[PDB]
RNA sequence: UGGGAGAGGGUGGUGGAAUUCCCGGAGUAGCGGUGAAAUGCGCAGAUACCGGGAGGAACGCCGAUGGCGAAGGCAGCCACCUGGUCCACCCGUGACGCUGAGGCGCGAAAGCGUGGGGAGCAAACCGGAUUAGAUACCCGGGUAGUCCACGCCCUAAACGAUGCGCGCUAGGUCUCUGGGUCUCCUGGGGGCCGAAGCUAACGCGUUAAGCGCGCCGCCUGGGGAGUACGGCCGCAAGGC
């Protein structure tokens, strides 16, 4: 199931969620996203959002960078989208010749 | 009942039909690769066109066929391969003519073809 | 094996002449490319053109099944 | 691998017949590298195809591999946008140890309760042509030959 | 005045290959189609094969790094009408020249009007697939249209992204077409590679993007915008 770590930081069950309703994102490809991972940090130029997922026919890391955390979260899930719709279409690229 | 024919093999990039006639050109049997058994793209391949000529020029020598006139159209996978068949069938292969219909420029093909 | 060579003078404009003409012809029927024909651009032009009246005519075929 | 061809390893030939082929049969029947054991129950069970049966282990054991051996197979090899199935002959190298494998396998898949007696049954059986490690084979060989249509895919 | 090559243009005829449909025959369990399938077609007899017929459209080989045209463009074959262009002769005229704001004509395709025509193809449109979805790509269908006549539209990556004419500045090689004293030379055209030189570089280089004169057109930061308004054109679409 969907693990989050907020490093040396403190988020409430709230953010946490919120973060579960924004990963959601990636059903809309309907395969399984297996023991995905999110983390939660804070540089000095704005927050760090990471996240680890394995799916059936690859595995998904990205990162966002932003002053803002919630739009952090967004950009990581715009690198994740991107990179989990090159897997399930990449295949499909050569039925011919 | 008649001992000299001809073997017509169309073969296209989906199949193979093979119709061995009279002499005056009427069929007396015809097969394919859909007749030896297979669907699909398989129906396309060598081993289709192998069985297709086999069971075509079977079914004909037990009509009392003996010598054939082969006719090839196509530009198909399995037409060479027909034609081997034919020859170690049981049958006499007088000759081996292509005739593929080829247009002097007509009408326009399909969008596929251009 | 180029052609020209394998015959004497013979009018390249002489479209009645099938045993000439009809020895261009692939043995499918074609008009066979300068490079077997041995011609040069001007003359070979002037073969195809007398070559297709002669079809037109009945002496030449237009194409020919390929025996094997 | 990558750079040049394997090298099939030289067995030390069995003890009890010098033969080549008991060593590897014996090998492919070791759990956890207790070849005595191994052994034991291997010989233990020619004692009884000879009880049972009066006749030697050795010509017994002989035959059950070679009527084991798949001549044909199926390799994979995705052409396009399917998986085909291509039909390839097998190597003698790869033809015994399939042989080995499956007889040991099909046999650890009998009900008898001692490993020493699964042996010497599977053994039997297969000289015979009877039992899962043929049965393997002809499963094996079965699916090439109706694969044919798609061996000229083949490298 | 002699000659030449060429899918230059217009008209009228006219030949064979193929596809489709219809008719006849013969034959039967599938055909077709994709990466794989499905829709579709087929025992109410399809596919594949033979013979007959109907009709439209495009002209395989020749064919080319070919040719012709100012450009758009132009290709089976025949005849007629007709333009451009090159060569040789050095015969005639006596600067009659170049360019060209406006104007006039021509202008691929799509599109439009009136009337034909309609085999194949195919926007729209239906349906099958693919796919997370698939208003697409791929598959089965399919109407305008694609074709002809006549009248409109007037756009374009209408490109060599290179305005026209003249003169001058090494050559090498391939090629089309002339005329030679026909080894070879001399014109006119089409490519390549390069001297000098140019050029931001890339590249250009006697087919200049080199060195110069004449005339014309055009540019002056990106967006907003080829939009608005006005005017002119157009049946409309829309154009300037
Ligand atoms: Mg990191
Ligand atoms: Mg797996
Ligand atoms: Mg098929
Ligand atoms: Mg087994
Ligand atoms: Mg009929
Ligand atoms: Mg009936
Ligand atoms: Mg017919
Ligand atoms: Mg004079
Ligand atoms: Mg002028
Ligand atoms: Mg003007
Ligand atoms: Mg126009
Ligand atoms: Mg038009
Ligand atoms: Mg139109
Ligand atoms: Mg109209
Ligand atoms: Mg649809
Ligand atoms: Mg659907
Ligand atoms: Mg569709
Ligand atoms: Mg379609
Ligand atoms: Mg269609
Ligand atoms: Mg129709
Ligand atoms: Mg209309
Ligand atoms: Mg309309
Ligand atoms: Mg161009
Ligand atoms: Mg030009
Ligand atoms: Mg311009
Ligand atoms: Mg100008
Ligand atoms: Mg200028
Ligand atoms: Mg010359
Ligand atoms: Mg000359
Ligand atoms: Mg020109
Ligand atoms: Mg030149
Ligand atoms: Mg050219
Ligand atoms: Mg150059
Ligand atoms: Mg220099
Ligand atoms: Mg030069
Ligand atoms: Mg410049
Ligand atoms: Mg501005
Ligand atoms: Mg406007
Ligand atoms: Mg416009
Ligand atoms: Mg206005
Ligand atoms: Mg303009």
């Amino acid at each position: 199931t969907m693990n989050i770590t907020s490093k040396q930081m403190e988020i409430t069950p709230a953010i946490r969620q919120h973060v579960a309703d924004r990963l959601a994102k990636l059903e809309k490809w309907q395969t399984h996203l297996i023991n995905p991972h999110i983390i939660l940090s804070k540089e000095p130029q704005g927050f760090v959002a990471d996240a680890t997922i394995n799916t059936p026919n690859g595995v998904l890391v990205a990162s966002g960078k932003h002053e803002d955390m919630y739009t952090a979260i967004n950009e990581l899930i715009n690198k994740l989208e991107r990179q989990l719709n090159k897997l399930q279409h990449k295949g499909e690229a050569r039925r011919a010749a | 009942q008649v001992a000299s024919g001809r073997a017509y093999i169309h073969a296209s990039y989906n199949n193979t039909i093979v119709t061995i006639t009279d002499p005056d050109g009427n069929p007396i049997t015809w097969s394919s690769g859909g007749v030896i058994g297979y669907k699909g793209s398989r129906k396309g391949t060598p081993y289709a066109a192998q069985l297709a000529a086999l069971d075509a020029a079977k079914k004909a020598m037990a009509y009392g066929m003996q010598s054939v006139d082969v006719i090839v159209r196509g530009t198909g996978a399995g037409r060479e391969q027909a034609i081997r068949a034919l020859q170690a069938s049981g049958l006499q292969v007088k000759s081996i003519v292509d005739d593929t219909p080829v247009p002097h420029n007509g009408c326009r093909p399909k969008k596929k073809f251009r | 094996a180029k052609v020209k060579a394998t015959l004497g003078e013979f009018d390249l404009r002489d479209y009645r002449n099938v045993e000439v003409l009809k020895r261009f012809l692939s043995e499918t029927g074609k008009i066979l490319p300068r490079r077997r024909t041995g011609l040069s651009a001007k003359e070979q032009r002037i073969l195809a053109k007398t070559i297709k009246r002669a079809r037109i005519l009945g002496l030449l075929p237009f194409t020919e099944k390929l025996v094997r | 691998a990558r750079r040049r061809r394997a090298e099939v390893r030289q067995l030390q030939p069995d003890l009890v017949y010098g033969d080549v082929l008991v060593t590897a049969f014996i090998n492919k029947i070791m759990r956890d590298g207790k070849k005595n054991l191994a052994a034991r129950i291997f010989y233990d069970a020619c004692k009884i195809i000879q009880e049972k049966t009066g006749q030697e282990p050795l010509k017994v054991f002989k035959q059950a591999v070679e009527n084991v051996k798949p001549r044909m197979e199926v390799r994979s090899r995705r052409v396009g946008g399917a998986n085909y199935q291509v039909p390839m002959e097998v190597s003698p190298r790869r033809q015994q140890s399939l042989a080995l494998r499956w007889l040991v396998q099909a046999a650890n898949q009998r009900p008898e309760r001692r490993a020493a007696v699964r042996i010497a049954h599977e053994l039997m059986d297969a000289a015979e042509g009877k039992g899962g490690a043929v049965k393997k084979k002809e499963d094996v060989e079965r699916m090439a030959e109706a694969n044919r249509a798609y061996a000229h895919y083949r490298w």
